[PDB]
């Protein structure tokens, strides 16, 4: 059933500016749910586990493959978070809840529960810092985690009880994708590796070039360097497969602004619509706001700014205005030398 | 309750 | 039960290029097994208690060969680092979580370490710390751990516990031929280090005394407390294209046996393998690190090979692991 060219295709109805990503989680996909189609019946003895490691830079869209994926996959889907995680339930959480929640998704069916997916979000967030310490969100909750991603059988009363009984459902045929904004991991990379600094005529100096330092670098991690950062070594052994997202290309960004149906100019001009004047935006525009947003380097979810802060004043005194058919947005008002002209 | 390490 | 030809035997099966780390762990496991056997039934009361040490290069499979020899010998076996000390009570505990219940029965478990050369006492809070803490926990106690989180704590003896101290010591070569061998490498008539890939350094390391590890900054009262001293070998590049084919398990038996599933047959050839072992060389990472360029190299054939049809099987060219071409597809 489930196919790695089309799947490919489906998420770049929704997503844009990660094709090597696409590759990685079609061929993890593909092989974890073929695995449970004949288990352990095959002649290779020992075959590794099929898990998936989300690694890239905010706005990356590590948080919209969740939810794409889960809309295009049949079996049920969990978005979960590390913060709420805590160890031994004192007051926060347990781990044990997550599996509760899948359970309300596939309504109490432990043979459609086992087939589905999990995806946990700010996986940075249970890095192991006990260097002054006891820590309730540090190596007690990876160590529990660690025990669920291996496989284990967990009680879970089922609907809670109106009993004193509970089911084992299975957990290594569950999948868990593993995912967050990683915060420094790049500087322990470049750390490790960096080739350079060379005083003599023969050797060269790269001062502003850093080989690609959004993608490459992350193409070029193992997992000794996430050791350094906090996490197991243990934990990172079960997920063989890792995804590396590049920084969003100012093409890519221009993409973002107008396929999507989420797009920033169709909700405003829409917006601007029930008020009764129309939103023009140039092609000029576009590729102006993308310089100014890769500036930032806060990925599409700080591109906003830069078209609201343009607009502040033009959404200020417009209902004020009035015969104003249509607006007309140049270039220069991204830049904001210039103040838009309105069309009458 | 909480828990303080430092030095 | 078993016997030191057996159990190398079933340590070939999964381990090669490493005869005398075989014969090390074989008698101190079967004798340290037999401890619990007899107990003190015999005269010789207050007996066993003798630690492994693993010094080698990255890579060469020391962790592999307790976690191979735990399922063999179906005995629990955990995987602690000293790297994160500055807890000791983490490393007990530990090995509980395994079962999470275990009197009379984790006793006889083993436990792996990793970057023990780390801790060396650098002349310094960061190092010397742990040496002078973990003497006590390899001379035996019991720790407080409690059982499943929770209200009754538990005490666990750690004598009966083995300890396996692995580690990578760079450098440690050129400190003893300077004492052993010759003093040489900055001179004219002194030899250079020219052979530093030519030939394998391990046979220096065969002659390394608990007073070398001294010089390299290790305690020797900690050293004491792991007399047996096991030396790896230098791993060969014919040694990476055995660890594909030779072992029990290995990659392309599992990737063969995965496309078996689909239908489809894979066919790895010799010219193919040697140029894995020359790029996974420049990463340094060993076998630990092989496993990646494979899944990189592979990815783009596994992502189209469901969408194509009627190949019957699959063939993979040396041009495919430098990057240049695409493998080969029999239908
Ligand atoms: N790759 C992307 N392509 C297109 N739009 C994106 C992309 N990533 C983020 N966006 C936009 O930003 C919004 C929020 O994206 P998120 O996925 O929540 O960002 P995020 O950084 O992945 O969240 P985190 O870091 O995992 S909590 C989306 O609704 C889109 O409008
Ligand atoms: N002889 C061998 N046969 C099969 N695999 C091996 C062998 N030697 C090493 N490996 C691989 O190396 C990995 C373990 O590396 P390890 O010895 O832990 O490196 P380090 O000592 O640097 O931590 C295992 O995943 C194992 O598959």
């Amino acid at each position: 059933l489930p196919t790695p060219h089309e799947i490919r295709n489906h998420l770049d109805d929704y997503v844009i500016g990660q094709e090597q990503a696409k590759k990685v989680l079609a061929v993890a996909v593909y092989n974890h749910y073929k695995r449970l189609r004949n288990g352990d019946t095959s002649n290779g003895v020992e075959l590794g586990k099929s898990n998936i490691l989300l690694i890239g830079p905010t706005g990356s869209g590590k948080t919209l493959l969740a939810e794409t994926l889960a809309r295009l996959l049949d079996v049920p889907f969990t978005m979960a978070d590390a913060t709420t995680l805590t160890e031994a339930g004192y007051v926060g959480e347990d781990v044990e809840n997550i599996i509760q929640k899948l359970l309300q998704k596939s309504d109490y069916d432990v043979q459609k529960a086992q087939r589905g997916i999990v995806y946990i979000d700010q996986i940075d967030k249970i890095s192991r810092k006990s260097d002054n310490p006891r820590d309730v969100s540090g190596e007690g909750v990876q160590q529990a985690l660690l025990k669920l991603i291996e496989g284990t059988v967990a009680a879970v009363p089922p609907q809670g009880g109106r009993q004193q009984e509970f089911l084992q459902v299975d957990t290594s045929k569950i999948l868990f994708i593993c995912g967050g904004a990683f915060a420094g991991l790049d500087k322990v990379i470049s750390h490790r590796v960096e080739t350079g600094s060379g005083i003599g005529f023969g050797a060269t100096v790269k001062a502003k070039s850093d080989k690609a330092s959004e993608g490459e670098l992350l193409a070029q991690v193992e997992p000794e360097d996430l050791i350094k950062f906090g996490l197991i070594p243990e934990f990172i052994g079960r997920l063989p497969v890792v995804a590396t997202l590049n920084e969003l290309s100012e093409e890519a960004l221009i993409q973002i602004l107008k396929e999507p149906k989420n797009a920033l100019t169709k909700q405003y001009q829409a917006l601007f619509n029930l008020e009764g004047v129309d939103l023009e935006f140039r092609d000029e525009a576009l590729d102006a706001i993308a310089k100014k947003a890769m500036a930032r380097k806060t990925g599409a979810r700080g591109l906003r700014s830069i078209v609201e802060a343009a607009l502040l004043d033009t959404m200020y005194d417009l209902p004020s205005m009035e015969d104003v058919e249509k607006v007309v947005i140049d270039e220069s008002v991204i830049d904001g030398q210039s103040e838009p002209l309105l069309i009458y | 309750x909480x828990h303080x390490x430092x030095x």
